[PDB]
């Protein structure tokens, strides 16, 4: 039952980086929300 | 801002400071009633007769004229509620 | 069938019934005279057929109100005075459970340590030296917006579920933990409850001692509930037997129930209360129909 | 802690994430925080 | 030394309109940054 297969791997990091959103928030409010930006253009919409 | 020191004088630091001032809260209302019988005459006439018209127009002239008087008294409940709260802040000319 | 379309037209015929029951069509001739805020005024011409709960407005003196201008959702008792000046003051489940005597000492300390002060003290020593109690001072309501002024407004439910405004955050009965009670065989047995108040007297040599006590049974019948209550009151209620006739104190009876009202068995929680750091364990009734029916003695 | 960000804010499916029920679960207090009502706690509106 | 003159006053009341993003910020961490977006399109920048 045991065979090499040949797969797709990742090779690096993925990266996060703030916005001036979440450093406003990070700064004032001692807190981060991920997906901030995202998040807003979708709150007022049918979509939430 | 400071200002420079003479001879023999400590230069004093620089001096931060930081406040912050809270915001006071305040409701005001107003109430009127309706007795129950302007509220049967205000929606329908019964029969279309003489005296059913004329206190229909009397209970809509009545719920106009309420509204109009509880508008005014909000206003008048603004201008009250800020004088309110500006004679408690004011400390008395002598003390100032 | 389509069924997804028939749910929606089920919710709309309950939204348009609730308009219905909310705003009044006008049949006014309704001519263009009025500014546009009477005009939309006009057109809503809100009633009050919508909240279909019943509250009175209450002032009370605030040293009364210790724990219960905070913990919204209390029992509330009116005790008449021969004061003209105040002729109604308004008291505590809690408070009243200070001198009730099935509370135990640890409890009824902590407890007066959060009630301690010079009116208090002096309304207690008034109910003390009341004859009896339960016609001196007696059932209210549930409570909802505590104001806490210098007089606090306290609202007070006395038929329907507990909210001040909004429908939100339907607040539910507080009741002290030690001081309730279940007798039925099967606790919980099928379904809603009813929460019933008891006054139980009793008698330490010299004066009459009260006790609070609040049931929650399946029984909705007032006959059973006393049926259940006798079976389970049966020893004192002898003592008391002895000490009736040989007392002269105008009362007549052993103690009386009084219904409060509806409940849920899946909104029955534990908890806690805190004033002041004394953590005070409570069984939290959430969602309470109030419905206060007579007060039947049992002897 | 709050719950409402939870209760209303958008939210990302995941396909699978219990094989087994949650029941179990939240019966036998497998998390740290949880937050569980049966009818619909309307607590969710009042945005302080 | 009392006169009366004409004096260019307001007349209606200021507006305010919340942002999304205080919307956001209002469900998720109960506050409200007023001038958010000058906060935002300031940060990283010279002018802070």
């Amino acid at each position: 039952y045991i065979s090499t297969q040949v797969v797709s791997a990742p090779i690096s990091y993925g990266h996060f980086i703030m916005g001036k959103e979440n450093a406003v928030t990070a700064i004032a409010y001692r807190a981060i929300m991920a997906d901030f930006t995202q998040f807003t253009v979708n709150a007022g919409t049918e979509q939430q | 801002p400071r200002v420079a020191t003479g001879n023999d004088v400590t230069a004093p630091k620089e001096t931060t400071i930081m406040v912050a001032k809270h915001s006071e809260k305040h409701p005001i209302n107003i109430s009127f009633d309706l007795s129950a019988a302007c509220l049967e005459h205000l929606e329908n006439t019964f029969k279309n007769t003489v005296i059913d018209q004329i206190l229909n127009i009397n209970a809509l002239h009545t719920v106009l004229r309420s509204l109009k008087n509880s508008a005014d008294s909000l206003e008048r409940g603004l201008i009250h509620a800020f004088m309110q709260t500006l004679l408690r802040k004011s400390p008395p000319q002598f003390i100032v | 069938m389509n069924s997804k379309s028939s749910a929606r037209a089920a919710i709309v015929d309950t939204v348009e019934a609730v308009k219905k029951r909310k705003y009044i069509s006008i049949e006014a001739g309704t001519l263009n005279n009025v500014v546009e805020k009477e005009r939309k005024f006009l057109k809503q011409f809100l009633s009050g057929r919508e909240n279909l709960r019943i509250a009175a407005r209450v002032f009370t003196p605030c040293e009364l109100l210790a724990p219960e201008l905070e913990n919204l959702g209390m029992l509330m008792y009116r005790f008449e005075t021969d004061v003209d000046n105040p002729k109604i003051l308004f008291v505590g489940l809690f408070f009243l459970c200070s001198n009730a005597f099935n509370v135990s000492a640890c409890v009824r300390t902590a407890l007066t340590t959060m009630y301690t002060n010079s009116m208090v003290d002096n309304v207690l020593s008034m109910i003390n030296t009341c004859k009896y109690l339960e016609d001196k001072v007696s059932l209210f309501g549930v409570t909802s917006l505590v104001s806490c002024g210098s007089s606090c407004l306290l609202s007070c439910v006395m038929q329907g579920n507990v909210y001040d405004a909004n429908k939100e955050n339907i607040h539910g009965l507080t009741v002290l933990k030690e001081i309730f009670l279940e007798p039925d065989w099967e606790p919980r047995q099928h379904s809603t409850q009813y929460v019933y108040v008891v006054h139980v007297y009793k008698e330490v040599l010299s004066k009459l001692q009260y006790g609070i006590y609040v049931v929650l049974t399946s029984f909705q019948n007032e006959d059973l509930v006393v049926d259940i209550l006798r079976q389970y009151f049966e020893k004192e209620r002898f003592l008391f037997l002895n000490y009736l006739i040989n007392s002269n104190t105008t009362l007549s009876y052993f103690g009386s129930v009084q219904r409060i009202g509806r409940c849920a068995t899946e909104d029955i929680k534990s908890g806690f209360l805190q004033y002041r750091g004394i953590t005070l364990p409570v069984i939290k009734l959430e969602n309470i129909f109030v419905d206060l029916s007579e007060k039947k003695v049992f002897v | 802690e709050n719950w409402q960000a939870t209760e209303i804010l958008p939210k990302i499916e995941a396909p699978l994430n219990i094989f087994n029920d949650i029941k179990t679960y939240t019966a036998e207090q497998l998390f740290d925080n949880l937050r569980i009502y049966f009818g619909d706690d309307p607590s969710r509106y009042n945005i302080s």
